[PDB]
């Protein structure tokens, strides 16, 4: 049995005469976040595509990030992780992962007979 | 001289960024084997350069979007009241009812574009800015443009009614402001009709972005299909060679496969850099076009849509950006006899601002881009020199409104 | 990287070419030399192609720098956000190692105040429009001023021009116009 890439992925058992499947084991890139080697030796490994069900833990669309806490707040991006998440060192210090903040929001008082 | 006008709305499509791709040298070339990895190690470093090139390409892809869209200091929000002088900014402003913060035209755009290999060591990174943030950015730009004009770009945003903003634009392109205030309803209706036509035509094009996607898809498919070629070895499957031949013989067979796959990977990387350069140039052009047409008015000809430029609004498309230029184009015309100067008492009378026209009996002075004849007076004209130098000069009189007052 | 690439076997028995020459009979050493030839040619081709691709980008950047030098320095440019953030006044160039550094002098306003406005004012049934500014009222009186600075001035017949009558104007209010000629007439 083959596919578009033409690789053997389905086999028939020579003994029991039943249909099996073939799937390569899960793999992905490993990326490390470091706040620099002048303030700390701490790091935070980020697995590129592995689900967190497989081999602190914070499941993101970009991938599993371990070793860094997650917070509600939103600050300016410092480390471009991906999928709208940026990590940083300042929180007695630890790495944190949050969501990007676009900026301060203001509303201008617009009325049909008002100028500035 | 034109005697009317029509407001036209156009669209332009500009790709901004593409997919960020990651390729693994070792898993692609050899895979699970160890003899192949040991053989490949003898080739020095033909993996670090490829990884560096691809990572640089991905960083550049993120930077293009960051440069194009992040042009506003603060995220403005539109006021609840929709009294925009009769204009209808409802097919452009966001609708919170939808799960996303997108608008009608944006939604039509994303529904229009339609976007296995992972087991070979080819992975695709996710974009740094998800489409929600891009939608928020474009909504902020729209709100700033609508409620402030071009002042929000220069510094702190300044409120101003939309009618006087459009009057400022009219005065900028060379038509006096009274034209807008006298014909406000007509202009509002024309703009609304243009927006409706754009929306209707879009639903039933996007060739640039589709071709940008197709190029990468075909390139990856070709790279995947290149793994099945023998390249001169007895078989194209590394495990099959390993289990069927002695190491002294298997080494010389694996060498040819390694050379072929390395050559294919080099070709793919070179093509990727060449394409990324062009995408960078297009992204820079898009950033310039946004910063010029949107955040302010443009005097450059044909840069922001055909015709004279009034204002523009940006829209977000998958791997791109869309501008809706609003222009002012002239309309139904009329012939007119003309003359350079008017000779009154041996003095020429050049027009201060406008032209000299006459239907055949009486002479009038009027602006160039619209027809509104006025009586020739001392306020419309300035004297300079005698009546002999000018090549073609027509005799007439000048009102001089001071004389009736002294009576 | 180009220099470090010289220390790889490429499939031969040794990296240095002198050892290949001394240790083997040339009729057998020809293939060993050929392997190194192929490897080094491939490395040089890769380096040259990368250099050309980078040179293209540097050329584009230099062209942009030349345009900015010709437009911001040798005159005033009205292109928004081109010659620095804000309104543009004038620029000075400075040199740097393999680069150019600009100094954009910009004019940016601050300390804004709000006001009430009207599109037009009609005095005797005919609408007057501001020639070059905008009508602003601080609460009791109406003045005309330029649109980037606050210098109120009494509305006269020299700051305005008439056009038709004040019925078509969507927004109109009542006021008076000084008409400076009449007081001097008496
Ligand atoms: C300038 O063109 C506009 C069309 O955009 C004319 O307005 C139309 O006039 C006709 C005839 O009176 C009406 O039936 C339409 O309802 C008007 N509006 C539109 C949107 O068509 C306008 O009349 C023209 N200018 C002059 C001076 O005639
Ligand atoms: C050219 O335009 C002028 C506009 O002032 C026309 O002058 C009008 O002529 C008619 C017919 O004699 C008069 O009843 C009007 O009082 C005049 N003034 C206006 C404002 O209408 C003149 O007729 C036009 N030329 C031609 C050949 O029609
Ligand atoms: C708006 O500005 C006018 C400027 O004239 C202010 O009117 C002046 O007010 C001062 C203080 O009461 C008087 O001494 C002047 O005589 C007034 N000038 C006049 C009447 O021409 C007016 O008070 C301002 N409105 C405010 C502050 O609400
Ligand atoms: C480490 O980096 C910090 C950041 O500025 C600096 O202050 C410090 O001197 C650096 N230490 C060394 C040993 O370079
Ligand atoms: C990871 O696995 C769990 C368990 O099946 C699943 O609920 C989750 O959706 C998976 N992660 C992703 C990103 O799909
Ligand atoms: C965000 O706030 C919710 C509400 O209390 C909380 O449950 C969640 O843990 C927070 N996320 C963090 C702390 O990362
Ligand atoms: C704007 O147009 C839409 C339809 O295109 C309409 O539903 C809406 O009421 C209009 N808004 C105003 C203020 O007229
Ligand atoms: C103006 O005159 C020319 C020359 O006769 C003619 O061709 C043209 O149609 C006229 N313009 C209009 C609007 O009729
Ligand atoms: C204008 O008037 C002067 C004197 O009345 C005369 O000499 C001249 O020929 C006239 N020109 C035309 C074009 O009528
Ligand atoms: C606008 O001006 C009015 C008075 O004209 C004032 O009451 C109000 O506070 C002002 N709003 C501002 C400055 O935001
Ligand atoms: C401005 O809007 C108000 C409603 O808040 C309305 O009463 C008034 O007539 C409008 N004036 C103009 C000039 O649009
Ligand atoms: C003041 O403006 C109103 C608005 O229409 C108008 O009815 C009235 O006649 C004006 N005042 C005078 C003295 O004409």
């Amino acid at each position: 049995g083959r596919d578009i890439a033409d690789t053997t992925d389905a086999v028939r058992d020579p003994q029991t005469l039943e249909i099996l499947d073939i799937t390569p084991c899960s793999f992905g890139g490993v990326s490390v976040i470091t706040p620099g080697t002048n303030t700390s030796n701490q790091v935070a490994v980020l697995y590129q595509g592995v689900n967190c069900t497989e081999v602190n833990v914070f499941q993101t669309r970009a991938g599993c990030l371990i070793g860094a806490e997650h917070v509600n707040n939103s600050y300016e991006c410092d480390i471009p992780i991906g999928a709208g998440i940026c990590a940083s060192y300042q929180t007695s210090q630890s790495i944190i992962a949050y969501t990007m903040s676009l900026g301060v929001e203001n509303s201008v008082a617009y009325s049909n007979n008002s100028i500035a | 001289i034109p005697t009317n006008f029509t407001i036209s709305v156009t669209t332009e499509i500009l790709p901004v960024s593409m997919t960020k791709t990651s390729v693994d040298c070792t898993m692609y070339i050899c895979g699970d084997s160890t003899e192949c990895s040991n053989l490949l190690l003898q080739y020095g470093s033909f993996c670090t350069q490829l990884n560096r090139a691809l990572t640089g390409i991905a960083v550049e892809q993120d930077k293009n979007t960051q440069e194009v869209f992040a042009q506003v200091k603060q995220i403005y929000k539109t006021p609840p009241i929709k009294d925009f002088g009769g204009f209808n900014f409802s097919q452009i402003l966001p609708d919170p009812s939808k799960p996303s913060k997108r608008s009608f035209i944006e939604d039509l755009l994303f529904n229009k574009v339609t976007l296995a290999q992972k087991f070979n060591g080819l992975t695709v990174l996710p974009p740094l800015l998800t489409d929600e943030m891009i939608a928020q950015y474009t909504s902020a730009l729209l709100a700033g443009t609508i409620t402030s004009g071009w002042t929000f770009g220069a510094g702190a945003a300044l409120q101003i009614p939309f009618a006087m903003q459009m009057a400022y634009r009219f005065n900028g392109i060379g038509v006096t402001q009274n034209v807008l205030y006298e014909n406000q309803k007509l202009i509002a209706n024309q703009f609304n009709s243009a927006i409706g036509k754009i929306q209707d035509s879009l639903s039933s094009a996007l060739g640039k972005l589709q071709d940008v996607v197709n190029q990468n898809a075909q390139a990856l498919n070709t790279l995947v299909k290149q793994l099945s070629s023998n390249f001169g070895a007895i078989s194209s499957v590394l495990n099959d060679i390993l289990s069927r031949l002695d190491p002294p013989e298997a080494e010389v067979q694996i060498d040819r496969l390694i050379t072929g796959r390395l050559q294919s990977l080099q070709t793919y990387v070179t093509q990727q850099l060449i394409r990324a350069a062009e995408i960078r140039a297009s992204a820079n052009l898009a950033a310039t076009k946004m910063s010029e047409c949107v955040l302010g008015q443009s005097k450059r000809v044909d840069f922001c849509g055909k015709g004279y430029h009034l204002m523009s609004f940006p829209q977000s498309a998958p791997h791109g950006v869309v501008f809706l230029h609003v222009t002012y184009v002239p309309a139904q015309e009329k012939n007119f006899t003309t003359a350079p100067a008017i000779c009154h008492d041996g003095k020429a009378h050049f027009p201060r601002e406008g032209v000299f026209v006459s239907n055949g009996t009486h002479w009038f002075v009027t602006q160039r881009n619209f027809y509104e004849p006025q009586i020739i007076t001392t306020d419309n004209t300035f004297v300079s020199g005698n009546c002999d130098v000018v090549i073609g000069i027509v005799n007439n009189t000048v009102y001089d409104p001071l004389q009736p007052e002294l009576d």
